[PDB]
């Protein structure tokens, strides 16, 4: 299908192995780098199933403080080697711009590849996305964008999303999300077959 | 709105587009007062120990002169540089600043931060805007996904324990090495000690408050006694934000 696609759930428990294969994966993920709810330890971060999500594409992954060091580690030990890195530069309405040793005006995005990605237009974009930003907390909407345009028309998966975040050609999960909502027939299938009755538990 | 989309459109990078009380300067008075003169030695920095260097170092900027600074135009790579013995100079309290440019090296510098004891605490980006080249588009390594426009330098603090973490320039002309100098503001405004080494300087990189080695200096004035002698007691823990010892 075409049209967003969500599941509200538990991202250590559910069973990605019932949503195919992505052009593109994308990961914002809660790091323990400070518990609240919703965090993720470490070694929950290396255990997530990522490796069969995809065959070859590119995998997107924020970072932040020493997630700058373990999103290289997950990045790695999930089979992708780190081939570039975005930076949003955090500008307000008037384009001027908004770790204990300097102040912090940017973000960053790993761009990790695997595998042979063949037909995808690599060099559209450059490095660096100067946005605006809207609530704390929120990704800025021109990755999408970026994303859609070196790979069109593909399926994308993203993890740990919110209900802002749900695209056309993407499934969004989190756990945040307001219940399952899926339209792609092979996974309504799969869903129904590895969930009869629905539920998300172990 | 959408800059990166209007990169595709017209090729300005959406970085084209940043614009821009206190006073403070002066800590910039107080660093220029308490500067060291400036110290400079041509080495092969290959061929050369570096525990003739002292004495150990409140902070190191290092520099190495990597292939992919010569796109269009002896380069040392991550292996090279990983076997510097770096250690063996840094003060048990100490800062590094890596140039990494923005490949494979945002992945071995941080090999070589950990090689050489150091945390990274900082990853400071330069920006490079091309206001007086849209047209100039960019070769890309085989790796890439998106155009590079940036370069990163990361900080490191081995031991125990203002400004923005950007640099925004125009890209300097093809060939031309050279990195913004404001990387050298930013640093002495962090106030670290006195002891400020730059390896893989250059004639034109040399500044008060720093030593410089390097291979391509054409001339040398380094002592290292003479250069021992600007932090004798009592000047030894000066942070370089203060006042001179009457
Ligand atoms: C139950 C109990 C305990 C633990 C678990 C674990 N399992 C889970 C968690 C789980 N989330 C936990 C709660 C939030 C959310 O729902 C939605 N994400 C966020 O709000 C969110 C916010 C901010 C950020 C940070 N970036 C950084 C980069 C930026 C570009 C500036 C943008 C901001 C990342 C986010 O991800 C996801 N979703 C599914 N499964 C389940
Ligand atoms: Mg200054």
């Amino acid at each position: 299908l075409f049209p967003p696609q969500w599941i509200c759930c538990d991202i250590r428990y559910l069973d990605v192995s019932i949503l195919g294969k992505f052009a593109v994966v994308m990961a914002d993920p809660p790091w323990d780098i400070h518990l609240p709810y919703g965090t993720l330890t470490d070694d929950e971060m290396r255990r997530l199933n990522i490796p069969v999500l995809q065959d070859d594409g590119f995998l997107f992954l924020w970072v932040t403080g020493r997630a700058m060091e373990l999103g290289r580690e997950c990045l790695n030990l999930w089979g992708y080697e780190r081939v570039d890195e975005i930076i949003w530069v955090k500008t307000n309405q008037l384009q001027r711009i908004i770790g204990h040793w300097l102040n912090h005006g940017k973000e960053h995005c790993l761009v990790g590849v695997k595998g042979n990605p063949q037909g995808f237009n690599q060099g559209l974009d450059c490095d660096v996305i100067v946005a605006e930003v809207r609530s704390t907390s929120h990704k800025p909407d021109e990755i999408y964008g970026m994303i859609e345009r070196l790979s069109p028309g593909t399926r994308k998966i993203e993890l740990f999303g919110r209900p802002h975040n749900v695209q056309p050609n993407w499934i969004t999960l989190g756990n945040q999300l307001d219940g399952i909502h899926l339209l792609d027939p092979d996974v309504v299938a799969r869903f129904k077959q590895r969930y009869p009755d629905g539920i998300i538990s172990k | 709105n959408d800059y990166c989309q209007h990169f595709v459109d017209t090729g300005h990078r959406p970085q084209n587009f940043i614009r821009d009380r206190e006073l403070i300067r002066l800590k910039d008075e107080l660093i220029a007062k308490s500067n060291t003169p400036p110290m400079y030695l041509q080495a092969d920095i290959e061929a050369f120990d570096i525990r003739e260097l002292t004495p150990k170092f409140d902070v190191i900027l290092l520099e190495p002169p990597l292939e992919e600074y010569y796109r269009e135009t002896k380069c040392w790579t991550w292996d090279d540089i990983m076997k510097l013995e770096i250690d063996e100079i840094a003060a048990p309290r100490s800062f590094i600043f890596l140039w990494c440019g923005s490949g494979e090296g945002l992945d071995l510098g941080r090999v070589c931060l950990r090689k050489w004891g150091y945390r990274r605490c900082e990853d400071i980006c330069w920006i490079k805007t091309n206001k007086n080249n849209p047209g100039k588009t960019k070769t890309l390594d085989p790796k890439a996904v998106f155009q590079r426009t940036k370069e990163h330098c990361l900080m490191g603090i081995k031991g125990t324990v203002v400004d923005i973490d950007l640099i925004i320039t125009e890209e300097p002309e093809i060939g031309n090495i050279e990195k913004p100098v404001e990387i050298f503001h930013i640093i002495e405004h962090f106030c670290l000690g006195r002891r400020r080494l730059h390896l893989f300087g250059r004639d034109s990189t040399i500044r008060p408050g720093w030593l410089t080695v390097g291979p391509t200096l054409t001339n040398s004035n380094y002592n290292a006694e003479t250069y021992a002698s600007y932090f004798s007691a009592p000047n030894s823990y000066l942070t370089g934000c203060t006042e001179e010892i009457e």
